[PDB]
């Protein structure tokens, strides 16, 4: 077994497997999913004592998940469910990507009503679709403004926004927001005189987000080790899961 | 903060 060396020992036999996700979502103006998929990669960091051939189960095939494709580690063998000497220390499982039933953890829903000529009156709703004890982090809620922009007032509750004039976009950051929550956005975007004629073309609102779960609705149901000839088994190993979500593009037009 | 990462797994 070229991947890892014959004398390995740990009193501790412990792992740990971390299902890194990015959600990436395309959706219109008024709601509908335009293009959306996952990314994702298991990564595990072993310390098991000798050869340990191991089992990884998960929900494919109510929590139930569709793996579209996926590529291994060259330690897993093939053919039906997957199987394995692990590498000593951390190394990348596999890797898949889904498309069907996923989670979007975030809706984004733009308002933008023209005043006259000299503002934009802009309005933008966030709603977190998923368990009411969970936490996303780290949310930015991007909004571009036109290149006659002026200057720009925002109100928001939650988080703290700034217009960053070197970037054209307003930028909105929140640090947690839990599970079946709404939160809004004010803004009026002031304007300067333009060429009548050529209108804006509006480019979407991003988002970013980290979220403690998988998007695509993978669970990790267990981790089995059996090692034929050292005198320690799989209730004795001590097994850790994380699971990160992040966006990816995350675009809503507008 | 974050914390997370890990949980236990059966």
């Amino acid at each position: 077994i070229g991947w890892r060396r014959e004398g390995i020992k740990y009193r501790r036999n412990e792992l740990f497997l971390d299902v890194l996700e990015s959600v990436n979502l395309l959706m219109s103006p008024q709601g509908q999913v335009l293009s959306a998929h996952v990314s994702g990669r298991v990564v595990m960091k072993s310390y098991l004592s000798g050869m340990p051939e191991c089992k990884f189960g998960m929900n494919d095939k109510k929590q139930s998940i569709a793996i579209d494709d996926c590529t291994f580690h060259q330690c897993v063998r093939l053919s039906r469910s997957i199987s394995f000497i692990p590498p000593d220390g951390e190394f990348e499982l596999m890797r898949y990507r889904t498309t069907k039933d996923i989670i979007l953890p975030f809706r984004v829903i733009p308002l933008v009503r023209e005043v006259g000529r000299t503002k934009l009156e802009v309005k933008v709703v966030i709603k977190s679709n998923f368990k009411p004890s969970l936490l996303a982090q780290k949310i930015e809620v991007r909004i571009p403004t036109p290149l006659n922009t002026s200057g720009v007032q925002v109100i928001c509750m939650k988080g703290k926004a700034k217009y960053k004039a070197s970037e054209n976009a307003i930028v909105w950051k929140i640090k947690r927001m839990a599970g079946m929550k709404e939160s809004q956005i004010s803004a009026e975007i002031e304007l300067l005189p333009t060429n009548d004629k050529k209108k804006w073309a509006r480019p979407p609102i991003s988002m970013n987000f980290e979220v403690p779960f998988a998007p695509s609705g993978l669970k990790v149901r267990y981790l089995k080790v059996f090692e034929p000839k050292l005198n320690y088994s799989d209730h004795d190993v001590i097994k850790w899961v994380r699971y990160i979500g992040r966006s990816g593009i995350y675009e809503t037009r507008c | 903060d974050e914390e997370y990462g890990y949980e236990c797994l059966d």
